[PDB]
């Protein structure tokens, strides 16, 4: 048994998530039939199942906003999510459920949940008091690239995973560690690069 | 409620790792229905345990299953590269739901321990004169590659406004990771410090910062 969850990818705020598990390599006219979901933030949720004859469970923390249906002619199930947020941005895995445990899992697909459209990053210098920093806020979508004095500084140097913050809008902070006696000398620049919104930033630090 | 699990376990190859489960009377306790998930970066989470002790065909003996009243246990004898991944349990909850819990990172020792350096920047006057004030926590130069991070405001917990990043792997194969609160101008002005506190392998790791 194979589950391929497909799906819209981005979803806008307060909208309805919907997606869809095809499966092959067996019937979904057998068995229970499960969505869970991986917050970047938490462990596995559970959201719920659908038997085969149309019978439905659900989280009774999601239930109230939760539908799971069978789509028996192409073999798939769905679930839909009402009035989505920023805390259901989350990998949506379905999987088979039988005899108390989930046999088959998908290898899941990220819905983003944002309302935002495209914007450029600020980006803010975190001065030393040696480590410095930029913290490259507010853009959207993904991706920004970070480079220290146009590649020439590498050691040292770490940028960060984005979060995604509930305003829709993604951050990410680069900082480097630099001999303390280099701050009068030397000059620390971040290049920052978010091709969607056709910015490029330069900030030099201190 | 999410069943507990610790959040990190680490054993050298050919040695031992015993994972915990901690649920109720309602769930772990109540039923011989506890699962356990393994899960590689990407890849489908696959059942490596059911029924508390049994193993599916294909899965190695080395993996076994216990239970003690409301604490399941996972146990992954001879450690193996491939062992390396996350692991959840599940279970049962009564009334056709189930609860998973919180998730538990399995290392594989290659290299040696290290407690994180730990840098917390004030938000900047700039930020600040764009109204917003942002707490950045960045965590560098850890291993095993998993850490918990504790937001104070005058020494108490904070939990709004908190996002942090899942451990990523550095050029230098060490962890790094970050953490973020994110307030109002006057916000940052209402508590006399903030601290970041990153817990790893037994030890703290806490700055602080003032306005």
């Amino acid at each position: 048994v194979q589950l391929q969850e497909s799906g819209p990818g981005l979803v806008k705020s307060s909208e309805t998530l919907s997606l869809t598990c095809t499966v092959s390599g067996g019937s979904i006219s057998s068995y229970f039939w499960s969505w869970i979901r991986q917050p970047p933030g938490k462990g596995l949720e559970w959201i719920g199942y659908i038997y085969y004859s149309g019978s439905t469970n659900y989280n009774p923390s999601l239930k109230s906003r939760v539908t799971i249906s069978l789509h028996t002619s192409k073999n798939q199930f769905s679930l839909k999510l009402s009035s989505v947020t920023a805390a259901d941005t989350a990998v949506y895995y379905c999987a088979r459920h039988r005899n108390w445990l989930f046999d088959y899992w998908g290898q899941g697909t990220l819905v983003t949940v944002s309302s935002a459209s495209t914007k450029g990053p600020s980006v803010f210098p975190l001065a030393p008091s040696a480590a410095l920093g930029c913290l490259v806020k507010d853009y959207f979508p993904e991706p920004v690239t970070v480079s220290w004095n146009s590649g020439a500084l590498t050691s040292g140097v770490h940028t960060f995973p984005a979060v995604l913050q509930s305003s829709g809008l993604y951050s990410l902070s680069s900082v480097v560690t630099v001999p303390s006696s280099s701050l009068g000398t030397q000059t620390y620049t971040c290049n920052v690069d978010h091709k969607p919104s056709n910015t490029k930033v330069d900030k030099t630090v201190e | 409620s999410a069943l507990t699990q610790p959040r990190s376990v680490s054993g050298s190859p050919g040695q031992s790792v015993t994972i915990s489960c901690t649920g109720t009377s309602s769930d772990v306790g109540g039923y011989n229905y506890v699962s356990w998930y393994q899960q590689h970066p990407g890849k489908a989470p696959k059942v490596m345990i059911y029924d508390v002790s049994k193993r599916p065909s294909g899965v190695p003996d080395r993996f076994s299953g216990s239970k003690s009243g409301n604490t399941a246990s996972l146990t992954i004898s001879g450690l193996q590269a491939e062992d390396e991944a996350d692991y959840y349990c599940c279970s049962y909850a009564g009334s056709y739901t189930y609860v998973f819990g919180t998730g538990t990172k399995v290392t594989v020792l290659g290299q040696p321990k290290a407690n994180p350096t730990v840098t917390l920047f004030p938000p900047s006057s700039e930020e600040l004169q764009a109204n917003k004030a942002t707490l950045v926590c960045l965590i560098s130069d850890f291993y095993p590659g998993a850490v918990t991070v504790a937001w104070k405001a005058d020494g108490s917990p904070v939990k709004a406004g908190v996002e942090t990043t899942k451990p990523s792997k550095q050029s230098n194969n060490k962890y790094a990771a970050s953490s973020y609160l994110s307030l109002t101008p006057e916000q940052w002005k209402s508590h006399r410090s903030y601290s970041c506190q990153v817990t790893h392998e037994g030890s703290t790791v806490e700055k602080t910062v003032a306005p």
